[PDB]
Formats: structure tokens, C-alpha cells, sequence
């Protein structure tokens, strides 16, 4: 029976805006998407332990 | 006034195309990456026209070419739409030192050979000129060629292998990816081609492939998605 | 401090006892490297824009530009340039990009058909004479030529095709003139009913209004880099700095990373190099002709371990995925950041 | 020896499948190691 | 994926197009990558359940 | 086209012609057709 | 549903308008249909659980 | 609508008149007159 899963962490300011351009200033006006995605991933990482 | 040599008829036989006709579609280095390509390729296990001869063969999508000769007998290629001194005609020759590529509306003998060279008897307007390293090298000596004309370019893919292959129609198996040699920015329309002097004539078509790059970036295998 | 950063990420003034994943650190580049090829020869724009006589609409010329340094700022005063609508590329960033295949066209049309030479738009000169593709990148330049191409009796060397079987494929020419069949009886060289000459002539005398005067059009169809770049812009070169985080600009390809030795077995026709995804991993120097692998800068997750503001104020910083011999020690010069 | 793990949350130093770290995908190691589960 | 834009790379858009028309296509990639991250987070939440 | 008496050029009539299909292919049975130089839409684009 | 475009018929956009603004009015339909398919797949995945 | 701080720049340029826009270059933009990138006003021309 499976018990645990892997714990992944996603960097939004390197995945969407690939850290070589200056589109991170355009990502701040999109709200709080990557706050709740990081919080959901942190909660998943807590639940896997 | 032409040096015509009457040849026998000998209607051409057909052989198989196991894994040949695969080139490098782009100039991007990939290593240990399986990649898909929607470029014009040769279909796997298809019929190529075996000759043992210089007919008037159409072009119409691009042409794969192969040759197995010990000495350099097959030596040149002629391209164009209508070879009747009304449209531009691309020319490729392989002398002992260089390769002379000219785009003129030539008038030449209907069955020409090089060693006389009734291939450049008249010339009016030289549109392009090109002199570089020889395309060929200076039972054995497999010489494969991929010719296609798309987006104003005449790209030539080639690779030479010293094969030891027997006498029947047994165009050899295994994989050998043809590397690009030149790309000429010509806007010529090509609907027919002729050869100069056992060769093979292939026909390309848009197919989907699944390429396989090794740790060195050499294409070791491919999978045709419509066989 | 990381305590107030944890307070800012949680949007509160009192944090609780536990670990919190704050924002991440990034090793920022210090220099900027621009590397352009060896060429210095100016692009032949005097033989294209300032030519004496252009061609017709159905028989337009195609000038091939390769291995040149194209300065586009000198084109603004040789001609008035009353329209500079560029499709896909901005006109201001054109001097900082390297091109591969630059094909220059040349024809002269009427003043009310400047809207027709465009992607997608049809008409009489863009349906039977010169069709632009729906993915056409480049600029369409046109200026008024009432003082150089309008005879008082009328110029008659400029023609246009009004009768043609089907719509032309993109970037094609039709210079064959025959009597267009449109009726029952074959024409056989008779200009009767439903048998018309295709190449109708123009008429340009300086008495018409602005809109029927002839306009000299030079279409610059560009092809961006997927190959060795022949045509580039007037940008100065910079000495290549390796083993450090720099902002690289290789023939228009920009980015940020560390350029080192690649040790790859590149073939002499390949310029770029990629990874599992479709991003640039390897690159070739246009001046040294050596291959370099592009590696992103040092980074990682930053976690702040706090015992809570109700007990203490000191915290502990956890750099996730970073070896302890690769912790950023460059905090001494943070004014350079 | 029959379940081949991929990353296991360890520190990263011819490119492997772990090139997803450069695009922002980082795998965290578990709190309880296998010596403690044993 | 381009998501209806002219290039998938974020670096050859701002050096190609001007501040105004660059935006239309930067947002086309941002709203595509955010949707991909949202689908990944939703499927990871279902797998965690 | 096939009438009997025509009007003068100073008393030229104007009949409003509408609400049909417009077949322009009945203009071939006459005298050999000295003038069809159009100034607008092309003759091949009249039937659409 | 037209998702804000001119119509919900695919060939009517090509017949009504022309290339430059046809793709700005058909991507709004394609992205909307992809989002509806992703919503259907997410709801079917919840129902499968 | 309503505004707070309405300014009025007075200058006469020949033409060259389209180089005053933000983004458009020339011998007016970086030498004579610069409009901001967040310009939220009017540009009215005369004869
Ligand atoms: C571009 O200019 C350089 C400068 O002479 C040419 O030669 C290179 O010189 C540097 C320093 O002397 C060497 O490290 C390179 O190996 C040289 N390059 C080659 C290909 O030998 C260079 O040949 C010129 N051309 C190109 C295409 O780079
Ligand atoms: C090739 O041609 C031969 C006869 O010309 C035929 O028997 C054979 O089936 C053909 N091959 C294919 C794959 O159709
Ligand atoms: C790839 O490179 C290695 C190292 O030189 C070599 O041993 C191997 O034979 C090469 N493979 C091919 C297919 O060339
Ligand atoms: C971290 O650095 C040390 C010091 O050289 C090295 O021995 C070790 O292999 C590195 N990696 C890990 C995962 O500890």
C-alpha cells in the first residue's frame, strides 16, 4: 500500500518569467495566484509527512 | 552536333528503402533527447527507382539520391523546370578540385556525360556562382544525397560510407544520418532533374518522425509515425 | 532581516512557532556582454531605396541582402518615409537584432492601394499581383513619388494585372501575359468579349489628388535567426568573460547565466544547443567560433526557522538545495547587489 | 532495490533528468529518513 | 508552447516588439503558464487526496 | 438592350432595376461589341 | 458560447473578418473550449475519487 | 471627466512632428522635447 508521495516545490518567478527577463514586474499585478499555489504545495508537503 | 549515344531500354526495377533517407532537419544540437519533426522526409519501406541511364524524371516534392560505385562514374546533377532554354536551370558538377554551381538557362545535350562535357555548350546569364570543396570524395563507396527546394533554399544533405555490400538489390540496412553540406539561397522552380555520368531515385513527402539523439548528438534511430 | 520578511510574507506582525518558506535568493549578474560578428561593411541601401527606376507591380524585383551591417537610422532622411508600418517587429528595436535572410522587394503602386500591401488584406494588387503571407514579418515602406515618376503626358511603363484565374500563392511572380479565357469561345489572340488583356496599364499625370499619385514601395521581408546570422545591426562588441554571471547578448539572443566550457561534440553546421525542453542550453561565439554551455545562476529555496515573536526575535536561515561551499558570500558588496 | 527513485530531495552539484531544478521545480526531502522508517 | 504568440521565449519579445504590443503576447504566455501551474497543482491535490 | 425605341441623350430615362438575380451573360448575341471598358468592378467579378 | 468573440461558429469568423483579427477572435474560443474541457476533466476526476 | 494638473507645453516643430511620441526617436525626442512613457494627455496640432 502507498503511504507517502514526493514533495515538489514550484518557483513561480523562474517558471513563468524565466529569470533572464524583466517580466516579474508584470507578474505582480496578477493578484495572489502564486501565494495560494505555494501555500497549497506547502500544505501538501506537510500532509505527506 | 551533339554526342548522342543510343542506350537500351531496360525498364527499371524497384527495391526497398529500409532505414535510409533521414537527415538533420535543423541546426540545433540535441543530446539524449527524443524529438518529433514534421519535416519532409523519405517514407520507410518505400519504392525507389533502381537504375543501371539518364531519363527525364520529375522532382515535385524533393528527391532522395543514392549511389554505389567503386570509381567516380556518377558525377553531376542537373535541375530545372523545363530544360528548353526558357527557364533557369541549376547545375552541379564534380571536377577533380572544385564544384561549379551556376544558375543559367542552359542548352545542352539530351544524354550528356562529363569525361565530351556536352553539359555547358551554351550559357547566357549567370545568376549565381559558387565554388567550394568537392561534394564527392577524391561494390564500395556508398554516396547518399537528399535534395529539396523549399522557402527559397536548395539544401544538400550527404554522407559517405565505405560499405561492403553484395551484388543484388540489397541497399543496406542500419542507420546513417545524412549531415548537411550547403544551402544556396536560390529562388528557382525545379520540377524535373537529370543525372550525369547504378543509382537510386527517391521521393520525399511530409511525414511525422520520432528522432533519437545519442549522448554525442548523432542520430542513431528514427521512427516514422505513418508506416 | 528574515524575521520581518517572514512577517511580510505572512502579512502579520506576530509569526508563530514553525518553519516558513519565504522568497528565494538569486545570484545577480555584474557585467553585460554583447558579442556581434566581425563584419563592418555597410548594407547596399543606396542601390535599393535611392534607385532611378523601379519595376512594375506584376514583375517586382527581389534584392538579396547577406553579410552586411544594416543601419536602419540612415533610411529616415534619404526618403521622407511617410509610412513605416512594421509587422511583428517594432521599428525602434530593429537596430539591435541580427537577421538571417533579408529579401528586399521593389514596386510602385497607386496611392489608394497602400492598405492592400499587408498580411491578410485582399484587393486587386494583393490578390492577383503580390500576396503577403499571414505570418509575414518585416516592414512595408512606401513614399509618394509624384515628382520622380509622374510625367505630364503620363508614365506608361507601370502596369497591373486585373484578370487572373485564381489567387496567387505567397511570394510568387507572374510575368506570363496571355489572353485570359472567361467565355465560351477560345480567344486565340482576339481581344473581344470575355477575352481581355491581363496587364492593364496605369496613368500617372500630376493633376490627380493625393490618393491616385504613384507611391514607390520597398518591402523588406525579414527572416529571424534559426541559422547563422548574416545581417546584423550597429552594436559594438564586448570581450567575453567566462566563469561568471553576466548578461549575454549573442546575435540578439539575450539572457542571464554563467558561460563556461561546454565539452560537447558539436558538428560544424550546428550553432545553437538545447536541453530536454526547448530552451537554449549551448551557444556558439560568432567571433571565437567556440561552443559554450549556458548554465543558470546559483539559487535555491530560503526557509526561515523561527520560535515565534512571543518568545524571541532571532531566526535561522535554511538555504534549500545549496551546498555549504556554495552559500552566497557576496553580501559584502550589496550596493552593487 | 525494486523502486527506482527519481530525485529523493538531495542536493544537486551529460545532463540528467534533474534539469527541472533550473526551471524552478525543486523536490523536498522527507522528514523521516529510511533509517528511521526501518 | 506559444499560446498564440510569436515566440515561446520571453527574451526575444521585448527586444523584438515595443513596450505596448509586447504586453499583448507576454500576457498570452503568462495566462497559459499560470493555467498549466493551476492544472498541475489541482492534479497534485487530487493525487495527494 | 433589345428594345425598339430609345431615348435621346437630353431626355435620357432612368429606370430603377432591382429585386432579381442579375445575369450579365445575355450580352453576347449582338453586334461585335466595340466597347466594354469598365471603370469599377471587373467583368469577371460581376456574377458574384 | 462565443466567450466574448463575434460568434460561436468557426468558419463564420473566417468569412466575416480577415487574418490579422481572425486569430484574435478565434483564440478566445479555443482557450475557452480548452478551459471547459479542463473543468470537465477536473470534475470527472473528483467524481472518480 | 475631470483632471488635477493640466500642463501646456508650447513649441513649434516643422515636418518630424511624430517624433514627440513616447518611443519615437529623432533629434527632438532625446534633444529637444521628451514625452513620458505614461503620457495621459492630448497632442493637438495646427497649420
Ligand atoms: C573574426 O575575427 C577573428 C580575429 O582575427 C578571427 O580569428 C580568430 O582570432 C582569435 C584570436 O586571435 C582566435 O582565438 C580564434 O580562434 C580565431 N578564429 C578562427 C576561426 O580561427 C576569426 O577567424 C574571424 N572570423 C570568424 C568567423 O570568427
Ligand atoms: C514496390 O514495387 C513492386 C513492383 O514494382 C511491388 O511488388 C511492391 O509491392 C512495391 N512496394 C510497396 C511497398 O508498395
Ligand atoms: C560517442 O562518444 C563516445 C566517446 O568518445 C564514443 O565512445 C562512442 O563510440 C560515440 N558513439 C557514436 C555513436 O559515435
Ligand atoms: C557538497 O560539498 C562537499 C565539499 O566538497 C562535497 O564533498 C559534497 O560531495 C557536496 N555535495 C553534497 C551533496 O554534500
Amino acid at each position: 500500500l502507498p503511504v507517502s508521495m514526493t514533495k515538489t516545490s514550484v518557483d513561480c518567478t523562474m517558471y513563468i518569467c524565466g529569470d533572464s527577463t524583466e517580466c516579474s514586474n508584470l507578474l505582480l499585478q496578477y493578484g495572489s495566484f502564486c501565494t495560494q499555489l505555494k501555500r497549497a504545495l506547502t500544505g501538501i508537503a506537510v500532509e505527506q509527512d | 552536333c551533339v554526342n548522342l549515344t543510343t542506350r537500351t531500354q531496360l525498364p527499371p526495377a524497384y527495391t526497398n528503402s529500409f532505414t535510409r533517407g533521414v537527415y538533420y532537419p535543423d541546426k540545433v544540437f540535441r543530446s539524449s533527447v527524443l524529438h518529433s519533426t514534421q519535416d519532409l522526409f523519405l517514407p520507410f519501406f518505400s519504392n525507389v527507382t533502381w537504375f543501371h541511364d539518364n531519363p527525364v524524371l520529375p522532382f515535385n516534392d524533393g528527391v532522395y539520391f543514392a549511389s554505389i560505385e567503386k570509381s567516380n562514374i556518377i558525377r553531376g546533377w542537373i535541375f530545372g523546370t523545363t530544360l528548353d532554354s526558357k527557364t533557369q536551370s541549376l547545375l552541379i558538377v564534380n571536377n577533380a578540385t572544385n564544384v561549379v554551381i551556376k544558375v543559367c538557362e542552359f542548352q545542352f545535350c539530351n544524354d550528356p556525360f562529363l569525361d565530351e562535357f556536352r553539359v555547358y555548350s551554351s550559357a547566357n546569364n549567370c545568376t549565381f556562382e559558387y565554388v567550394s570543396q568537392p561534394f564527392l570524395m577524391d561494390f564500395k563507396n556508398l554516396r547518399e544525397f537528399v535534395f529539396k527546394n523549399i522557402d527559397g533554399y536548395f539544401k544538400i544533405y550527404s554522407k559517405h560510407t565505405p560499405i561492403i555490400v553484395r551484388e543484388p538489390e540489397d541497399l543496406p540496412q542500419g542507420f546513417s544520418a545524412l549531415e548537411p553540406l550547403v544551402d544556396l539561397p536560390i529562388g528557382i522552380n525545379i520540377t524535373r532533374f537529370q543525372t550525369l555520368l547504378a543509382y537510386y531515385v527517391g521521393y520525399l513527402q511530409p511525414r511525422t518522425f520520432l528522432l533519437k539523439y545519442n549522448e554525442n548528438g548523432t542520430i542513431t534511430d528514427a521512427v516514422d509515425c505513418a508506416l | 532581516d528574515p524575521l520581518s520578511e517572514t512577517k511580510c510574507t505572512l502579512k502579520s506582525f506576530t509569526v508563530e512557532k514553525g518553519i516558513y518558506q519565504t522568497s528565494n535568493f538569486r545570484v545577480q549578474p555584474t557585467e553585460s556582454i554583447v558579442r556581434f560578428p566581425n563584419i563592418t561593411n555597410l548594407c547596399p541601401f543606396d542601390e535599393v531605396f535611392n534607385a532611378t527606376r523601379f519595376a512594375s507591380v506584376y514583375a517586382w524585383n527581389r534584392k538579396r541582402i547577406s553579410n552586411c551591417v544594416a543601419d536602419y537610422s540612415v533610411l529616415y532622411n534619404l526618403a521622407p518615409f511617410f509610412t513605416f508600418k512594421c509587422y511583428g517587429v517594432s521599428p525602434t528595436k530593429l537596430n539591435d537584432l541580427c537577421f538571417t535572410n533579408v529579401y528586399a522587394d521593389s514596386f510602385v503602386i497607386r496611392g489608394d492601394e497602400v492598405r492592400q500591401i499587408a498580411p491578410g488584406q485582399t484587393g486587386n494588387i494583393a490578390d492577383y499581383n503580390y500576396k503577403l503571407p499571414d505570418d509575414f514579418t518585416g516592414c512595408v515602406i512606401a513614399w509618394n513619388s509624384n515628382k520622380l515618376d509622374s510625367k505630364v503626358s503620363g508614365n506608361y511603363n507601370y502596369l497591373y494585372r486585373l484578370f487572373r484565374k485564381s489567387n496567387l500563392k505567397p511570394f510568387e511572380r507572374d510575368i506570363s501575359t496571355e489572353i485570359y479565357q472567361a467565355g465560351n469561345k477560345p480567344c486565340n489572340g482576339v481581344a473581344g468579349f470575355n477575352c481581355y488583356f491581363p496587364l492593364r496599364s496605369y496613368s500617372f499625370r500630376p493633376t490627380y489628388g493625393v490618393g491616385h499619385q504613384p507611391y514607390r514601395v520597398v518591402v523588406l521581408s525579414f527572416e529571424l535567426l534559426h541559422a547563422p546570422a548574416t545581417v546584423c545591426g550597429p552594436k559594438k562588441s564586448t570581450n567575453l568573460v567566462k566563469n561568471k554571471c553576466v548578461n549575454f547578448n549573442f546575435n540578439g539572443l539575450k539572457g542571464t547565466g554563467v558561460l563556461t566550457e561546454s565539452n560537447k561534440k558539436f558538428l560544424p553546421f550546428q550553432q545553437f544547443g538545447r536541453d530536454i525542453a526547448d530552451t537554449t542550453d549551448a551557444v556558439r561565439d560568432p567571433q571565437t567560433l567556440e561552443i559554450l554551455d549556458i548554465t543558470p545562476c546559483s539559487f535555491g529555496g530560503v526557509s526561515v526557522i523561527t520560535p515565534g515573536t512571543n518568545t524571541s526575535n532571532q531566526v535561522a536561515v535554511l538555504y534549500q538545495g545549496v551546498n555549504c561551499t556554495e552559500v552566497p558570500v557576496a553580501i559584502h558588496a550589496d550596493q552593487l547587489t | 532495490n525494486k523502486v527506482t527513485l527519481a530525485d529523493a530531495g538531495f542536493i544537486k552539484q551529460r545532463d540528467l533528468i534533474c534539469a527541472q531544478k533550473f526551471k524552478g521545480l525543486t523536490v523536498l526531502p522527507p522528514l523521516l529518513t529510511d533509517e528511521m522508517i526501518a | 508552447s506559444k499560446f498564440g504568440a510569436i515566440s515561446s521565449v520571453l527574451n526575444d519579445i521585448f527586444s523584438r516588439l515595443d513596450p505596448p504590443e509586447a504586453e499583448v503576447q507576454i500576457d498570452r504566455l503568462i495566462t497559459g503558464r499560470l493555467q498549466s501551474l493551476q492544472t498541475y497543482v489541482t492534479q497534485q491535490l487530487i493525487r495527494a487526496a
